[PDB]
């Protein structure tokens, strides 16, 4: 019981500054399924984040993808904040627009 | 390969903050078709897939009411455990179940299971046989003795040797056109100069379907993993997958590098190098 | 088509 989830941030389609873009926020191997997942744009929540229906796998651990619309500028940051039982803090991945 | 027809059902409690949440999830070779979702304006089994839109609505009536029943089913079974247990109201837990059967090309029944997880842990599953249980603890020992006598090995065998597999080879005729698509890796690889000498290659592969793929690196046709770096297969969240593979490599070098792409999509596996 | 838990509690 308790598995600490596994988190990706990455774009759909390859980044061009100034071009719109999805960014995805895929978070995995966690359980128990009840999780809060804020998409932050400089460490501000965005408010238009869609969550996929939540699935799990052979394993039991649940699965999920957060996105949202966003048009990568040269300064402008975007992270995934990841609150969970399963950790004394809140995890924090910040997008690296090369992974 | 093997064709299987897999029902995902999770009911979990949230005491004080209303009734648990329950839904199931049905699947036709690992690709998501069918989903009843308790927390909805109006709770109903909803296609998944566009090609289960054929089903009319005698189908979804049905659907709906037996997951309804089984909602209210596991509703009690949260509330059973909590005794079997000694556990406290106030906490909140979780019920999982993997029920399918699994057909050969012939039609035939290869293999069917019903697994039970209460909390992350394995609870309690139907044997290869369909005709034994196999209790997980004790508390699951309660349930075992009770399901023997009252003959729910001969009812789950009805319906996983039965029903599933009658419902399966229906779901591969109506889904054959869409599940048999296959989208093939668009693939590049990134220079990433380093401080040092050493530079980052970064094979990329894009906008393929199914996720099941394979990336490796080779130098004099040899395959490097130990110092090689990969990221899990990601949904794209369009309905293709994404993928990378990165390798450190002496600056100047980045011909003898080569990276190969393997996926069911391809004709034949892939070839790159740095261009 | 999904397996019925026909009020089969555990």
């Amino acid at each position: 019981i308790q598995k600490t989830p596994q988190i990706q941030v990455y774009s759909r389609h390859p980044p061009e500054n100034g071009k719109p873009n999805i960014l995805n926020c895929y978070v995995t191997q966690f359980h128990p399924p009840h999780i809060e997942i804020q998409m932050l744009k400089n460490g501000k929540k965005i408010p238009k984040v869609e969550m996929s229906d939540m699935s799990f796998s052979k394993d039991w651990s649940f699965y999920i993808l957060a996105h949202t619309e966003f048009t990568p500028t040269e300064t402008d940051t975007y992270a995934c904040r990841v609150k969970h039982a399963s950790m004394a803090e809140p995890k924090t991945v910040y997008w690296d627009r090369d992974m | 390969g093997p064709h299987s027809l897999r029902y995902f059902v999770t009911a979990v409690s949230r005491p004080g903050l209303g009734e648990p949440r329950y839904m199931e999830v049905g699947y036709v070779d690992d690709t998501e078709f069918v989903r009843f979702d308790s927390d909805a304006e109006n709770p109903r089994y909803e296609p998944r897939a566009r090609w289960m839109e054929q089903e009319g609505p005698e189908y979804w009536e049905r659907e709906t009411q037996k997951a309804k029943g089984n909602e209210q089913s596991f509703r009690v079974d949260l509330r059973t455990l909590l005794g079997y247990y000694n556990q406290s109201k106030g906490g909140s837990h979780t019920i999982q179940v993997i029920s399918g059967c699994e057909v050969g090309s012939d039609g035939r029944l290869l293999r069917g299971y019903q697994q039970y997880a209460y909390d992350g842990c394995d609870y309690i599953a139907l044997n290869e046989d369909l005709k034994t249980w196999t209790a997980a603890d004790m508390a699951a020992l309660i349930t075992k003795h009770k399901w023997e006598q009252a003959g729910e090995a001969e009812r789950l065998r009805a319906y996983l040797e039965g029903t599933c597999v009658e419902w399966l080879r229906r779901y591969l005729k109506n889904g054959n056109a869409t599940l048999l698509r296959t989208d093939s890796p668009k693939a590049h690889v990134t220079h990433h100069s380093r401080p040092e000498d050493k530079v980052t290659l970064r094979c990329w592969a894009l906008g393929f379907y199914p996720a099941d793929i394979t990336l490796t690196w080779q130098l004099n046709g040899e395959e490097l993993i130990q110092d090689m770096e990969l990221v899990e297969t990601r949904p794209a969240g369009d309905g293709t997958f994404q993928k990378w593979a990165s390798v450190v490599v002496p600056l100047g070098k980045e011909q003898y590098y080569t990276c190969h792409v393997y996926h069911q999509g391809l004709p034949e596996p892939l070839t790159l190098r740095w261009e | 088509v999904t397996f019925e838990k026909s009020y089969n509690t555990v």
